[PDB]
């Protein structure tokens, strides 16, 4: 399952 | 950006046998960036309904996709894949070789 | 033996041409099982092997809204890439992505990985204590202060050691039949002449999973790896794969030469030569 | 097949401005047709065939409109392509103003909502909210009636960066949908979090009068480029580079000057080329002349 990244940007 | 052209390879999914279904492959590899263009040719005609697969990419960052299509080989049908990418002046084709 | 789960993010723009597109797949070793394009009428999250289909649609739904999600993160990523870079709204960029863990046979984690690309080259990247990161360059480094300050390793360290490795677990047990069964090369040795006095022989391997594969051919026992041609390992379509090595040899000298091959589908490794 | 048409720098452009309407196809941008949607094959400009892009300039309202492209297809039926999608050209500064406001304001919690309310004394039929850049789309609704305004609620989450930024609302009047109003003054909608919340103090401290001086220092051990000091009241979005400090914090001396008013002061961090991403705000202080 895919990783569930919330909010983060470069 | 630096920019890399693509390798081709031009064969079947099984050993090639005159009169029997097959699946002729052009794999196209270590090529940046993503937009390519990737044609089957019979007897220098576009095939119909060739499929490829989802774009992915090596540890270098460079992508690889494969063309594939349905095929019957017969002794007078010559195939080649056709291949077009920004870092290349003019399309590339590089034809089949059941004898390799 | 180990194995390894990846997703790999393509994320490009391409102003004129489309709208930015976002292509995401996933791999447990060389088996490609999920994938993701935004470009689709509607994208989701789609099944591309058999072991994954019978997952329940509580699956499907989470990866579909975390993949349109990401979809739209890495669309803002590409307009803050052009800032840091100080490049034209005119132009083409891509941004790539790579994670995953490897496991032992235990189905224990050995390690974790994340790293990002633009342009080709390397952005950013964590580094193997899943808790520091390590900077291309100056615009990278920007990224690597937000992240610091915003504890993002301790996010990517979570899920390495945790959802990563108990999903390709699960995995791994669904495709047991097909991920950890290795399929042994077939080979054969062909000969071509070139001249009067010279001759190719070629190695071939075929139809083989994983793609891991060694090809060497020697000559009275000595290796000739620099003398011999080897061609990218190539897949055949049916998640097998296919591979050859060619080296040239004076004629009449063919019997000196053997094909070693050498694959986990193999008890022991095979040695070949030309017979007429 | 299917051509890609695309405006720039974008669809959503004042009187007066400019705009291109390109039509890609098969990996070309030359040769092709225009369609407005009432007239769905009815070519414009007598059925001109426009040899490049077609940049419009200046922009007039009647460059406003719901556009297709055809491309040349030199072998097949028609000899034209299948239409592309569809662009619409919105042309600004027709109306008077509407105005914008935040509930309950302009900076967003990341990860929470906010509503947008534009709202006018003109009758206008719909509303448009568009974020300030390049390529980015408008959010349409029918602006609601009542007490003698008409209104509409954007709502707007969950935040990230993509949604933070500067904003403008405009109304449309019945009879001309793609002409809109001048703009609504601008409204930044800034993010915050979850970057930690940097250190507030005063120096020599928060109780002051007179002539004398009252500097407020934001310290983070984070790594910001940059810090906003906000007095409540809304009278202050000062902002100042970061300097590091031997201890490797970082920090920047805000002097308020002679005539500080004083009241309650928040800071935040925030990083180089993002100036709508703040981080947590720090806890407040109160200083008193
Ligand atoms: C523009 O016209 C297209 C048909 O060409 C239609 O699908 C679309 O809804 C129209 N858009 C607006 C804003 O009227
Ligand atoms: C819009 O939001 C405002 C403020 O949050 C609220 O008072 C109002 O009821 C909402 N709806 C309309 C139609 O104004
Ligand atoms: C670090 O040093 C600066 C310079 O005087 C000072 O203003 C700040 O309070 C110090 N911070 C810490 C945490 O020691």
């Amino acid at each position: 399952a895919s990783l569930n990244l919330p909010a983060v940007s470069w | 950006m630096i920019q890399r052209t693509p390798k081709i390879q031009v064969y079947s999914r099984h050993p090639a046998e005159n009169g029997k279904s097959n699946f002729l492959n052009c794999y196209v590899s270590g090529f940046h960036p993503s937009d390519i263009e990737v044609d089957l040719l019979k007897n220098g005609e576009r095939i119909e309904k060739v499929e490829h697969s989802d774009l992915s990419f090596s540890k270098d960052w460079s992508f690889y996709l494969l063309y594939y299509t349905e095929f019957t080989p017969t002794e007078k049908d010559e195939y080649a894949c056709r291949v077009n990418h920004v870092t290349l002046s003019q399309p590339k084709i590089v034809k089949w070789d059941r004898d390799m | 033996g180990s194995h390894s789960m990846r997703y790999f993010y393509t994320a490009m723009s391409r102003p004129g041409r489309g709208e930015p597109r976002f292509i995401a797949v996933g791999y447990v070793d060389d088996t490609q099982f999920v994938r993701f394009d935004s470009d689709a009428a509607s994208p989701r999250m789609a099944p591309r092997a058999p072991w994954i289909e019978q997952e329940g649609p509580e699956y499907w739904d989470g990866e579909t809204r975390n993949m349109k999600a990401s979809a739209q993160t890495y669309r803002e990523n590409l307009r803050i890439a052009l800032r840091y870079y100080n490049q034209s709204e005119a132009g083409s960029h891509i941004i790539q992505v790579m994670y995953g863990c490897d496991v032992g046979p235990d189905g224990r984690l050995l390690r974790g990985h994340n790293q990002y690309a633009y342009d080709g080259k390397d952005y950013i990247a964590l580094n193997e204590d899943l808790s520091s990161w390590t900077a291309a360059d100056t615009a990278a480094q920007i990224t690597q202060r937000k992240w610091e300050a915003a504890r993002v390793a301790e996010q990517l360290r979570a899920y390495l050691e945790g959802l990563c490795v108990e999903w390709l677990r699960r995995y791994l047990e669904n495709g047991k039949e097909t991920l950890q069964r290795a399929d042994p090369p077939k080979t054969h040795v062909t000969h071509h002449p070139i001249s009067d006095h010279e001759a190719t022989l070629r190695c071939w391997a075929l139809g083989f999973y994983p793609a891991e594969i060694t090809l060497t051919w020697q000559r009275d026992g000595e290796d000739q790896t620099q003398d011999t041609e080897l061609v990218e390992t190539r897949p055949a379509g049916d998640r097998t794969f296919q591979k050859w090595a060619a080296v040239v040899v004076p004629s009449g000298e063919e019997q000196r030469y053997t094909c070693h091959v050498q694959h986990e589908g193999l008890p022991k490794p095979l040695t070949l030569r030309w017979e007429p | 097949d299917k051509p890609f048409l695309s405006a720039w720098p974008s669809a959503v452009v004042p009187r007066g401005g400019h705009v291109t309407l390109r039509c890609h196809y098969r990996h070309r941008f030359n040769n092709f047709m225009l369609y407005k949607e009432d007239r769905i094959h009815i070519p414009i400009f007598h059925g001109r065939i426009f040899q490049e892009s077609f940049n419009m300039s200046p922009v007039t309202t009647a460059h406003a409109g719901n556009y297709t492209c055809r491309g040349s297809h030199p072998h097949s039926p028609t000899g034209w392509s299948a239409p592309s999608n569809p662009v619409v050209i919105m042309v600004t500064g027709n109306h008077r103003k509407p105005s914008l406001l935040a509930h309950p304001g302009p900076l967003v919690k990341s990860g929470e909502r906010v509503i947008l309310q534009c709202w006018s004394d003109i009758m206008f039929e719909h509303f448009f909210l568009h974020k300030e850049g390049i390529s980015k789309d408008p959010s349409r609704l029918v602006g609601q009636i009542h007490d003698g305004v008409s209104k509409a609620n954007f709502s707007i989450g969950p935040m990230m960066l993509a949604l933070a930024g500067t904003y403008r609302c405009y109304g449309s009047v019945t009879h001309t949908p793609y002409q809109l109003s001048a703009p609504s003054d601008p409204l930044d909608i800034v993010v915050t979090g979850p970057y930690e919340k940097p250190s507030l103090s005063a120096q020599p401290g928060p109780k002051v009068q007179a002539g004398e001086s009252v500097t407020l220092s934001c310290s983070s051990r984070s790594s910001y480029d940059m810090y906003h000091l906000s007095r409540e009241g809304g009278a202050h979005e000062r902002r100042l580079p970061a300097v590091r400090k031997v201890n490797r914090t970082f920090q920047a001396d805000f002097p308020l000057g002679p005539a500080t008013h004083g009241g309650t002061y928040r800071c935040f961090g925030s990083f180089r080329h993002s100036p709508y991403e703040w981080s947590d705000p720090s806890d407040p202080l109160l200083v008193s002349v």
